[PDB]
């Protein structure tokens, strides 16, 4: 459900749309690695198919842009980090003493 | 009562018709 | 255990629906009879 | 702006905690009080938690009820820990939202 208004939008507006944004949170909680998480029920790789397939598959998109924040990159299935579905990856460390400076100004 | 209503009016232009 | 369990989920009907002759389309009898009714006065005045 | 002059410590039903109430109020109801356009000026936000520990039966409850007390504020809503965890998925973590 959180797609629709972009495909809406786009299948009107083929490439006049405007730019969609979703951010998920603590991204590591939920989509693990399928497949070696401990027994259940079976709902965690259901999860991830989905997404995945929600992602990039047969019908295509031009205007999402999805946000992604984690402390531990280990955890995150391998699928997900391919390119085309989670391209580019940052990190972002502790600073040093011009960063401590800057942030120092800004903050007072 | 729409329907009565209509039952009445046919019955009395019938009875115009008669006369 | 925890979170090792899932549950499906059935329904039930309204009470005022009950039955299907509940009459304003089942009462079509009674009516029919008026429109019947209504036939006849009609054939009777076209002629 | 919220508060009464007519108190210290002690006119409320705790006594012995003197060092740790100094330090609470100093720390946690020092921006809560001031007129706000001077808390908007100075441009700093409000504290967001409060976690004291000691030995059972010491009178946590009764400062964490009196603090809420004495700042108006609404009915504590309260919870415990084990109580939050249910045996569906999904359930154990709506509780705490
Ligand atoms: N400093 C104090 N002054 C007055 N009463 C106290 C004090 N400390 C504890 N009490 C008494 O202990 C009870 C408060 O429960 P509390 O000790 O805070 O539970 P816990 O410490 O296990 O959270 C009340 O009956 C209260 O009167």
């Amino acid at each position: 459900n959180l797609f629709k208004d972009a495909e809406a939008e786009y299948r009107a507006k083929g490439e006049e749309s405007s730019l969609h944004i979703i951010i998920f949170d603590e991204l590591d909680s939920v989509f693990k690695q399928r497949g070696s998480r401990g027994d259940g029920t079976g709902v965690g790789d259901n999860v991830v198919n989905q997404l995945l397939a929600k992602m990039d598959g047969v019908d295509q998109l031009n205007n999402i842009l999805v946000i992604g924040m984690t402390n531990r990159k280990d955890l995150i299935d391998s699928a997900l980090l391919r390119p085309g579905r989670f391209e580019v990856q940052v990190e972002i460390h502790l600073p040093d003493e011009k960063g401590r400076l800057q942030i120092f100004d800004i903050q007072t | 009562s729409r329907t009565a209503e209509l039952q009445a009016e046919i019955d009395d232009t019938v009875g115009i018709m008669r006369d | 255990d925890v979170g090792g369990q899932q549950i499906f989920s059935q329904a039930l009907l309204n009470a005022n629906r009950r039955g299907e002759a509940k009459t304003a389309l089942a009462e079509v009898q009674a009516r029919h009879q008026e429109l019947l009714k209504l036939e006849k006065s009609m054939a009777e005045l076209t002629q | 702006a919220v508060i009464r002059p007519d108190f210290k410590f002690e006119d409320l039903g705790v006594g012995g905690l003197d060092k740790e109430f100094t330090k609470i109020f100093r720390r946690a109801f020092a921006s809560r009080i001031f007129p706000p356009s001077v808390i908007e000026k100075l441009g700093i936000s409000h504290v967001k938690g409060l976690l004291l520990y000691g030995p059972p039966g010491t009178g946590k409850t009764l400062i964490a009820r009196k603090i809420g007390t004495m700042l108006n504020a609404k009915e504590p809503k309260i919870v415990n820990g084990p109580e939050i965890l249910s045996k569906y998925v999904g359930s154990s973590e709506e509780n705490i939202r």
